RNA sequence: UGAGUGUUUGUACCACAUGUACAGGAUAGGUAGGAGCCGAUGAGACCGGAACGCUAGUUUCGGAGGAGGCGCUGGUGGGA
């Protein structure tokens, strides 16, 4: 029913006790027995209910340490913005014509950023991207006047966070390879952006439960005060 | 049935005038072009 | 849903006089009254189409699925598929969103803030009304009332009264509502079709207000009955 | 003005089970991570029981036996 490794990690974890953030990062590094560079992801169960148009939140947050996995960058740009993409060193720079080839080609690029003007040409393709979630969004900022900032943020490891329907928003803070101290710093940045992201119409405690888990490791409640 | 009524200015929502109308003879809200002292010009006043 | 001191008088003939009502959530309310009692008018108040002369009518923020007593055919040439598709705001937002993209090219640094916000809401709203519905609707007809696909390409005005009621009823369900306001949902339906509607409404977990002159149909569904009095102008 | 029993109920954890529309390999709940994962602490395949079941199958229990499968990959789909 449960692997011996998971069972040992479960005994390590305290269901009753919500760890501090530092204890949680250390404990996750302990729990991920499987010998692969598993990521560490945290879930916040917000009080807000997405179905209300105001309540639903969608944003993108940069991490000073990064995700621990590099990210490919796709850019839709024209003229000076293409020049800026080249300066930024984006993996791919494309035009309205190359979007068709991008459909079915150069796939697996982590994220897309399109210039405002391009969005009109991009949107036709974006209908395909919509279900994929690749299409850029102004609120996340992936639509920008300058592509350089988006490229460097993507390189820096910017993570897009979108509240799930159930109301638990999950985000990877970093790789187990990153030191527990770096992982907790990523978590602190995530917590701050969420607090600022709390909508006005929201009421009551913002977060019902915060749980940290490695890819293999089980969920660990983390004290909100910590 | 004749009843007292108030004519409110559409432009400023001011209840400038009092009058009366027969409901049966004038089922719909009465509308008149009357001078609005606040705006100092003729405006459409509708019963409320 | 709550109404206090409700008053409404069209000309000389009055509908509500100091009427009041409180409906709890998750109540399959059966609205009953003689013709002209003001049952349809109540929904118009809930839908904010009408305004009470005096009093307060309180409605929850949840999305409402409204089934009009009369079919709304904006144009004679509208096809059944066009009529049903209009239930969801997918098409309307895309037309607005497409214009937003046009403005983005025209405007460089003036309206971008407003356009970007409008684009963001439309995308988030569009994803909220998941654009996969194009396939779901096609199969909602099959599972709902065995509505043949040949009708799907036919002008709606040419359908039969019973057929129109199925389309209108399906459109309400297609909208994926939170509160159901059904105004005579079985006006033209035959015996077989009525069976499906009854079973679905029995299972429907949410609140559903039903205006019906079919006592047996209501008895199988209704748990609370609201009577609109024609002489006392009360509820 | 305090002890109990039982019954009917409301709330809250905690366990359990359940997710079959079209296509889809077929019983696809959503999100995130995921290349790797699970099994002599008894895997695969086989057999009986029981449950669910939209009748297509799914879940679970046990008999023997003993070491295997699953994933990624691939195509489908809005979604693997
Ligand atoms: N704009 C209006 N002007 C004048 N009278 C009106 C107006 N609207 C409604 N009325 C009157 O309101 C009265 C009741 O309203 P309503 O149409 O909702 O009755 P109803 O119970 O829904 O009818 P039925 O049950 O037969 O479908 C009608 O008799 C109608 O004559
Ligand atoms: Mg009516
Ligand atoms: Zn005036």
């Amino acid at each position: 029913k449960k692997s011996k490794k998971m069972q040992e990690a479960l005994k390590k974890v305290d269901a009753t006790k919500a760890y501090s953030v530092e204890e949680a990062v250390a404990l996750a590094k302990d729990t991920n027995i499987a010998k692969f560079d598993a990521t560490v992801e945290v879930a916040y169960k917000l009080n807000v209910d997405p179905k209300k148009a105001d309540q639903q939140i969608r944003g993108a947050v940069v991490l000073p340490n990064g995700t621990g996995k590099t990210q490919t960058v796709l850019v839709f740009a024209k003229g000076e913005k293409a020049k800026e993409a080249e300066a930024a060193g984006a993996d791919f720079v494309g035009d309205d014509d190359m979007v068709a080839k991008i459909q079915g080609g150069w796939f697996d690029f982590d994220v897309v950023v399109a210039t405002p003007d391009m969005m009109a040409t991009v949107g036709k393709l974006g209908r395909v991207l919509g279900p994929k979630g690749l299409m850029p969004n102004p609120k996340t900022g992936t639509v920008t006047m300058d592509v350089t900032k988006a490229v460097e943020e993507v390189k820096a490891g910017k993570v897009t966070y979108r509240v799930d329907k159930a109301g638990n928003i999950h985000v990877p803070i970093g790789k187990v390879s990153f030191d527990n101290e770096k992982l907790v710093e990523n978590f602190n940045t995530i917590n701050d952006v969420l607090l600022k992201a709390k909508p006005s119409t929201a009421k009551g405690q913002y977060i019902k439960n915060i749980s940290v888990t490695t890819t293999f490791g089980p969920g660990i409640h983390v004290d909100q005060a910590s | 049935m004749r009843v007292n009524i108030t004519l409110e200015c559409t432009s400023c929502k001011e209840r400038n005038y009092l009058t009366n109308k027969n409901k049966r003879n004038n089922p719909d809200r009465l509308e008149k072009q009357k001078y609005c002292p606040r705006e100092r010009k003729v405006t459409l006043h509708r019963e409320t | 849903m709550r109404g206090q001191k409700m008053n409404l008088t069209f000309g000389l003939e009055e509908v509500y006089e100091d009427a009041e009502f409180h409906l709890g959530d998750f109540d399959k309310v059966g609205i009953v009254g003689v013709n002209g009692a003001g049952k349809t008018t109540l929904f118009r108040l809930l839908l904010r189409e009408l305004k009470l002369d005096k009093g307060k009518i309180t409605i929850g923020n949840s999305r409402i699925g409204y089934l009009p007593q009369e079919i709304i055919i904006m144009d004679e040439k509208m096809t059944v598929l066009e009529f049903l598709a209009e239930g969801r705001p997918i098409k309307k937002m895309e037309t607005e969103l497409n214009y937003i993209y046009e403005k983005l090219t025209v405007v460089d640094d003036d309206k971008q803030d407003r356009l970007l916000k409008r684009m963001g809401w439309l995308q988030e709203q569009l994803e909220y009304f998941d654009c996969y519905e194009a396939e779901s609707i096609l199969l909602d007809l099959v599972d709902s009332m065995q509505i043949d696909f040949d009708l799907f390409d036919q002008p709606i005005s040419e359908l039969s009264g019973g057929q129109k009621s199925k389309i209108s009823f399906a459109k309400v369900l297609y909208s994926k509502p939170e509160i159901l306001l059904l105004d005579q949902p079985t006006n033209h339906l035959d015996s077989s079709t009525k069976e499906f509607v009854t079973k679905y409404l029995k299972s429907y977990r949410g609140s559903v207000l039903i205006i019906s002159h079919d006592i047996d149909f209501l008895n199988q569904i209704i748990d609370k009955i609201m009577y609109i009095d024609k002489v006392t102008h009360k509820i």
